[PDB]
């Protein structure tokens, strides 16, 4: 209906507590390994972030994986920042990572993040 | 909060 | 760290992909019952809205039923129009269903819609 | 959208 009321904090409180499950490892369902390291997550969430995850966990094979190797040349650093983003809305930018970042962002189709990593590089040039 | 969207 | 960016519709973008699963049936893992009505959807969605979900899924017993069946007081309307709001932020509340909305808000232990439930009968005595 | 938290 066109009659609803809405709850403003509503979707940020629902991250936050997606966050929280994902902290706490509760009901966690896939594990995405980035050279030597691994971090836990939902594949929901992924799927609701990254074009690359979307279309991995939409396959009929991948969408039962538990456990998803990605291309060694990508930066577990750059993927923790990316999979914190996708939890918070919050990106750690820095110079030291602004390129793993983008490489990374690309890489997961994550195109507002790829728009403000080219403009905080075109401004440092 | 709660407001028309 | 403290030196973050923030994409502001970020959490909402996240919550409208959910709802976009959720309408094509994709990684649902639990039916809720309520009555004669089946309703599909995502447990970490569930559990981030609802204390009452948060509390099930959290059950080391419970966490892993594909099935939950709801208290046969529970006016099916009442809950379609509070999964609604859990994946959208948008309540469609009603003179018609208030009452059946608030009923099933108090049982889901969702505080927020309880509340403005009150505050529109008040408005009406 | 970008802004400061
Ligand atoms: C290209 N791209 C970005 O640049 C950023 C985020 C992003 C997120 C998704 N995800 C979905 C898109 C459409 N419909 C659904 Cl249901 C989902 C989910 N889940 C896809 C592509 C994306
Ligand atoms: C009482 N109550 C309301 O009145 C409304 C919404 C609501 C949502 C939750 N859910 C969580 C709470 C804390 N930590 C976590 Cl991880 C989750 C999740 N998932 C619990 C109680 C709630
Ligand atoms: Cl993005
Ligand atoms: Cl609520």
């Amino acid at each position: 209906a066109d009659s609803c009321i809405q709850f403003t904090r509503h979707a940020s409180d629902v991250l936050l507590n997606l966050n929280r499950l994902r902290s706490r490892d509760i009901l966690t369902d896939v594990v995405i390994v980035v050279s030597r390291e691994q971090f836990r997550a939902h594949k929901t969430v992924l799927m609701a972030c990254s074009g690359l995850f979307y279309s991995i966990f939409t396959d009929q094979l991948k969408c039962n994986l538990s456990v998803i190797n990605l291309d060694p040349e990508i930066n577990p650093e750059g993927f923790c920042i990316l999979l914190d983003f996708m939890y918070t809305s919050r990106l750690n930018l820095r110079e030291g990572n602004i390129m793993a970042v983008m490489a990374t962002a690309m890489y997961l189709q994550m195109e507002h993040v790829v728009d403000t990593c080219r403009k905080f590089i075109k401004a440092s040039e | 909060a709660w407001v028309i969207p």
